[PDB]
């Protein structure tokens, strides 16, 4: 998985999600041509109501089929306010890159917390299948009661995601917020 | 007064997973290239100094925005095997064989990275392939440090598949373990794919050189993608899936991808509350927002597909009236097990 997001300085935006799909994807090497392949091959539904590697499931929609596009969950995402480029981000994570695309969203239009907060905010996600509430560290012991007092089976987990964003200013300035869930990443302007 | 402060730049930005690859971003910016520019750049970088995800052999969507407005997405994403069936992955149980799926010479994928890239350049950016390129070609052949990210990965991830193939050990493996933080490393004949990727263009990868190295890799294993199928592949340009929540316009990926279209159904559904009033981390928002995504994931196990080959409900998944039926279907003080969900009567909405 792995997600950046582009902004120049005449307010051109470029929002990227590409993968191999796992890490390091089949780990093969296409001979000497020092080029890893992907096993994108296992997005396709390999079995109606058999989950993939994400716990995603599928038919005859997203069944194995030749030259066909395996369904994808990435999101490179651009939110526009007042007209403009506003926010621009995306983020890997298989299944969850829907929720956690959604949770910028949500962070920066209801909330109205920075790029930097918004990225920093911890998360929380829901696909159904498997039933249950995967959450991230970070969340109150006492809200987490209620949730499953409501009804809610709680589930804490490893970190998700890698939101790398940029948010646009009105007068043209940008504001940008790399995830603390990676290290050893960037966003440098000048 | 904040607790967390965004970093701030006054004309141009790049924000990605690696540090060098970032850097490669601005610097092209600097050099007046434009945001595609730099994204193509960055995204040749990232398939040198990020191997776990960035990538040649992979694929991907992306999403340009001028500063016109005019707003499209680019789908580079991979085209299965011409030579791909159905039941391929499965045993002789009938079963799925994740390993089959995962780790085989049949769990690739026609790459489309090279030609998402070389379709944006050519027709939204403004610099030449060769130009784009030679950072990562310098990385590739001059080499870098592994950094805690890059070592982390290759112990935890590599372990399991690289140290499996010849030709993959003896790039990433040294002295019988993954390289570890602070090595170097170099690649060299993906130094060279990129060099002549710069020279011929995008066929040398479909049809050149490298196209002939994933071919005889993939026949003498197992594989199926052969010439014809480098050959046969092509990015996609598409009409984006957007929607309106709140007043602000929110654009995303449309199928191959199912990002975009649940992320506009669930803020549709989200729409119909004061999500605000509750806040952040609040017992409510946590409630309301968990239950939305349910019926989002169940339609997107049915509707979603290749658009090339199936025709998904997006206008009636992104539909108002039916999210506003979703929304109906939630108690804020009660939640509904995922079994007694399923994929929404799309009916009224078409
Ligand atoms: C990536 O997030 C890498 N991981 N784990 O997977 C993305 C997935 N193949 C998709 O949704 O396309």
């Amino acid at each position: 998985t792995t997600h950046y997001s582009v902004v120049d300085k005449d307010g051109n935006a470029v929002a990227v999600t590409y993968t191999l799909n796992t890490t390091f994807g089949t780990g093969i090497v296409a001979g000497e041509s020092g080029i890893l392949l992907n096993n994108q091959m296992d997005d396709f539904s390999a079995k109606p109501g058999v989950p993939n590697v994400y716990g995603l499931v599928g038919g005859d929609a997203n069944a194995v089929g030749p030259n066909k596009r395996p369904l994808s969950s990435m999101s490179p995402t651009i939110v526009v306010k007042d007209g403009k480029t506003w926010l621009v981000t995306g983020s890997p994570g298989g299944s969850r890159i829907i929720t956690t695309v959604l949770q910028m969203v949500v962070n920066s239009i209801d909330y109205g917390l920075n790029v930097a907060e918004a990225t920093n905010a911890p998360r929380f996600h829901h696909q159904w299948l498997p039933d249950e509430l995967r959450v991230e560290k970070g969340f109150s012991p006492d809200t987490l009661k209620l949730l499953e007092a409501k009804g809610q089976k709680v589930a804490l987990k490893e970190a998700m995601g890698s939101t790398q964003s940029i948010m646009v200013g009105p007068d043209g300035e940008l504001y940008g917020a790399s995830d603390p869930r990676s290290v050893d990443d960037l966003t440098a302007g000048y | 007064e904040d607790v967390f402060h965004p970093v701030r730049a006054k004309q141009g930005m790049v924000a990605s997973v690696d540090a060098t690859a970032t850097q490669v971003g601005v610097d092209i910016l600097k050099e007046g290239g434009n945001a595609v520019d730099a994204a193509v750049a960055v995204g040749y970088a990232l398939a040198v100094t990020h191997p776990q995800a960035g990538n040649l052999g992979g694929g991907g969507f992306m999403l340009i925005r001028s500063k016109n407005g005019n707003t499209t997405a680019i789908d580079f994403r991979e085209m299965a095997p011409a030579k791909a069936t159905r039941d391929m992955f499965l045993d002789d149980q009938g079963n799925p064989d994740s390993k089959k799926s995962l780790t085989s010479h049949l769990a690739s994928g026609t790459p489309g990275t090279v030609a998402g890239f070389s379709l944006a350049l050519d027709k939204y950016g403004t610099m030449p392939l060769n130009k784009v390129v030679q950072p990562a070609f310098k990385l590739a052949r001059d080499g870098f440090i592994v950094n805690d990210a890059l070592a982390d990965d290759l112990k935890t991830y590599g372990s399991e598949v690289l140290p499996n193939h010849e030709n993959s050990k003896a790039i990433f493996w040294k002295e019988g373990e993954p390289l570890k933080k602070g090595d170097t490393l170099v690649q060299a004949n993906l130094a060279k794919s990129l060099e002549m990727i710069a020279e011929n263009g995008p066929d040398e990868f479909y049809k050149g050189t490298i196209a002939e190295q994933i071919a005889q890799e993939m026949q003498k294993n197992g594989g199926l993608i052969t010439k014809e199928d480098l050959a046969a592949y092509k990015a996609v340009e598409r009409t984006p899936i957007s929607g309106d929540y709140r007043g602000y316009q929110v654009y995303s990926m449309p199928p191959p991808s199912s990002g975009g279209i649940h992320i506009v159904q669930i803020l549709n559904i989200l729409e119909n509350f004061d999500m605000k009033k509750y806040g952040f981390g609040s017992a409510d928002a946590m409630q309301i927002m968990a239950e939305a995504e349910k019926y989002a994931y169940a339609d997107r196990s049915e509707y979603l597909g290749d658009p090339d080959f199936v025709k998904v409900p997006w206008q009636a998944l992104t539909n108002k009236a039916y999210a506003k039926s979703i929304a109906d279907q939630i108690d804020i003080n009660k939640a509904k097990p995922s079994s007694e969900i399923r994929p929404g009567k799309l009916a009224p909405y078409e």
